[PDB]
């Protein structure tokens, strides 16, 4: 298992978690509900388990972020190194699971910041940043060496 | 800068919850 | 009857099993609801039959079934190993219509749990599996020798 | 293995259970 | 028991507390008289067993609760701050259940009380100060270590 | 008469029990009041011959036995557990036509107890408890050796 | 013990619709 | 001082339903 | 304040109340030469809380140790028992009474074993007491009201 | 059995006492 | 429950035995006064326990007993001939847990009369001819049977 | 030799009353 | 002495034992009249002798252990379960020649309540119920380290 | 258990009671 | 900072922690350890004392079982580095934080102690290696790197 | 290997506590 | 595992052995013992560690008869291989044991010392070859490394 394989992996991974945790937080933003899955991928099972695992600790922290952000203002233009800066400070005390799945929940969170603040279409720079930080800062490859994301399935 | 790195920690505490639920 | 006639054949026993299954239980996967349907195949009779001759037992233990398949996490990659795995110790010991309808049903609810868990557009890979672990372990050919699916309807 | 043997049987019963019913 | 799913629970509990409640000391308020309870939920009865457990504890304090809650004239822009600084002492001297009972008590006096100066269609603000209280302070963890809800039936 | 047969007969056997015999006791659940009786089948009168049939010894007997079934109370999620544990024992000591309408009436007890205890929409559960009790522990089948209910 | 004595009456009524 | 005066009170209410309740 | 801190702070909190509570029941060597930290504030909580039950620790004594006597805890079941015991002492509730009267319990199993012939397990006590408060949200507790130096 | 629960109702006497001094 | 398990336990089973009974016996001998007991085991629990239950059985017969002992005078040499002969016989009745008290009770015995007559530094094998003897006469797989020493905790 | 017999029996009794 | 030589006597020495004390009670079981024993058995004095000194003593307990056993109702399948387990409680506390013997004693109340209840022929596993518990306990030890059944006739 | 507990605390006593006989 | 320059930096570090976490237990023996030579003027012997330091109340505790599992493990000469190197895969499968590094660093220390104690001297430049090869090819030392080297650690 | 897995616990526990002490 | 190779390994396991049954008997005097040289990271002298300390607790039982059986064998630097040969194949001559094995070095040490102490000085070397030359043509080395080698020994 590569690291480059678990980066293009990660499109789909990402893509997943935003459609099935938009799902269950709806029980709003329309280019996550009309979001296309590709059919039959074992990563498409992954980001929907990831989504519910943070079913706790998401639910909590929700307008304490929207406040946080509501200060940042990102645009189309700083939000991949406002992207970058947060998730390169979540990662300099140490990795393991659960913060990679904090790290899907941000670009969740910021992908539908932006939205309801009126940048549309950008759901899918939003998945570059989150593919591109990953396979620059070792977090791709961290996971490649675990056996890939299928390993997050336990 | 400061803002940033509340969102940074508040991303670790969350990231460690759930870890705690994982393994 | 040859068992490659009941290996044809049984596309259509299964894929007719599963809608008309889905559509008993739901009075959800919209694979199952949507499935198409050969027109005037004897094969779409059989599936109907076999579907409804397990309603009562079937739905008796479905609650261990969904918690047990859940630990298993079978994936586009393993579902193969597993179906055939389950499927060799079930015929182990015995041969019989039951478990034929047995083996039908556990396509059916490997085929709905992992469309549950995030594996979409997987109907056609099911459907082979059904139809490849038959030819390969004699369960064509048993049913073959008795004239085929048909005999079923009695 | 341990998963997947309990599989087997209890399609083994409901399999038994059903033919009966069809014989 | 997940503490998420105490709160999500917290939702019937409280609304049938509400509900059940009201239908005892309405022998009004019509927003919790035609409080509508899902059906078939244990958080239902739950409800239902906090009501009516200590209902002379309750109706023995009518006249210096309400009186207090009159001087504080809640509004709709600070009730979610009253409501957590009131609550924050409650359990500040420890945790049991009596005073778990005891904090949805106050919500049902807060919600109607609230409801008897103008601020119609308030009931479900209130279930939400209940339910974004109790995982954010703890109270839905407490209660997660116990089994859930359901054990309060004892 | 297959057994299951008297297995999907018995749905509107309770049915017809549960919402026949509450007009008794009646003379509240709008959950049985409400409830709506399939049209010209015998098992609407099967069970609404049981349901008078019993009326003499359950009267009676009601205020023993709720009492245990607020110490038991009972939830959505333990209710199967219950009944078929009850049950079960009911008839460890044999079978008799006396104890299938005994059975049926606990149903009517049991989705009236949840029903004062806030257990709305369950009573569409209660049904299945009774038929699936029944041909998993071969209830079904003895009184299929009769002709069905309609011999009751 | 509740069910058994809930069985126990439930079996006295039953043998007295017999 | 309402806000607090608004607390003990409702101890008073949930130790009471304590022991009722244990 | 972290729940790890108010865990290691636990330590001095113990090691720091068995002591005033012996010399305080004079008026077991090893309890006598017991080691104090010194210069903290944890140490004068061991000895806070340590005068505060005197009354009810006064009472409760031959209550107790007819009951440990029956137990008959030895080296092994030591932890098994303690967080039994102390597990049932909070389930109903949880306050800063409950929490002194939990270090009782460890003054009391403490002093009961070395008695009956352990010799030199006080080191284990201190650890089951923080052991028992860290994974069972004792401390957790603790630190949400500023630590131990709010009991104070 | 029922050793360890009697010493965990009386120590929560202790505790309920001690609470009412404490606070 | 190992054999010899319960042999190296007879180590200080014994050792604390003599220190708690000659601490009751006096109500001397600085051999077993200061006789140095290990930190933390619950086999010296069992030593103080028997300690305690047979001292006032082994409060009568003090006087008739060690009578005996003059008449033998057992040498350092003996001592182990003569340890062996009596507690064979002390067992070619019946086994039980009273007489295993009862060889202790003559191991706390032999200890203290050979200071009394000027044997010194003998306590060190009154114990090891303690332990032998058991481990190499079937009293070791006694204990051993029924959980061993700690079983005496009754 | 019978002294030996004397101790044995004695803490036999003591050893049963025990 | 070896643990199995007194396993082997044993199946001679319960058989005396059943039979010898059979007759002096009678003063009933085919299978223990039946019962036949080798000639130039030493090992059929034990069983005589045992049944002997202990008869005045059970002649006294008789009473409440009809009782006992029937409410038991041992079967052909329960019958060793509370055996081995009926003797292993009987030892826990300590061991004996009584308690040896009063360990006999039970199998006959065993092997008898058994006939009169409708289990012929059960003879045959009563005797190994005591062989096979009394090699698995330990018990056969005890009596290979004192010499054997033979000493027995010193009591 | 309790039916095999006092059968064989019966069975301890004429054990002691017939070894005094035999000691 | 480079992966190398981290794990050629893992000699000192490792050495120092070795020498004052011992020097550490022994106010409170393994004379390879007393006897560790400590590089001159080197900011990794630093390094070294600070982990140490901050080390001890968490191991103080812990150091009964570990003696125990230890014991059990029996590590010798031939199996020690894949023992060492099984043990170090488990600890950070679940991920990797400064913590843990220290606790690899400790477990290094705990191992070099046990075998010397039961007859493997002069071993520690064995364990020393062990360290210093784990963390270069199970990608420690490159975490470490991009983070400034252990001298980051002085936080 | 029961050992071996035993011993990588606690050192993550060790570990992760050295950890809450270093941030 | 060659038996040749048990050959070597012989010579710092009996010297590994004789240096700490030495030093825990002294801890409850022959210099050659004391100042006895050991290999550095031998698994060998984990052997001779632990085969000293499992023989301890019986190895003072015997310390006397011993003694005083060897002063009136009065060995000689020129009988003691023969006397040495001649006891230890009748140790092995009724079967072989890993007991027997420990209990051959314990008589290599417990002749090795007494020679020491009646003053035949440094002679710990022949001793040692007594050792390894019997294991080796008295088939004791084939045996051990059938098992595995000495380090099986370490279970």
């Amino acid at each position: 298992m590569s690291e480059e394989q678990v980066a293009q992996d990660t499109e789909e991974v990402f893509r997943s978690y935003v459609f099935y945790r938009h799902q269950q937080e709806q029980e709003a933003d329309p280019e996550m509900v009309t979001l296309p899955l590709q059919p039959s991928s074992t990563m498409g099972q992954v980001g929907r388990q990831l989504a519910i695992i943070g079913d706790d600790i998401n639910r909590r922290y929700d307008s304490e972020f929207q406040t946080m952000l509501q200060h940042l203002q990102p645009t189309a233009e700083n939000a991949y190194e406002y992207f970058t800066k947060i998730a390169t400070s979540l990662f300099e005390s140490g990795i393991n699971w659960g913060r990679v799945v904090a790290l899907l929940g941000f670009g969740y969170r910021l992908a539908l910041h932006v939205y309801q603040h009126g940048l549309t279409g950008f759901l899918g720079q939003v998945t570059r940043f989150v593919v591109d930080f990953m396979l620059h800062h070792s977090i791709a490859r961290w996971i490649a060496q675990r056996g890939g994301w299928v390993a997050a399935l336990n | 800068e400061e803002i940033i790195h509340k969102l940074a920690m508040q991303l670790r505490h969350i990231g460690d919850n759930i870890d705690h639920r994982m393994v």
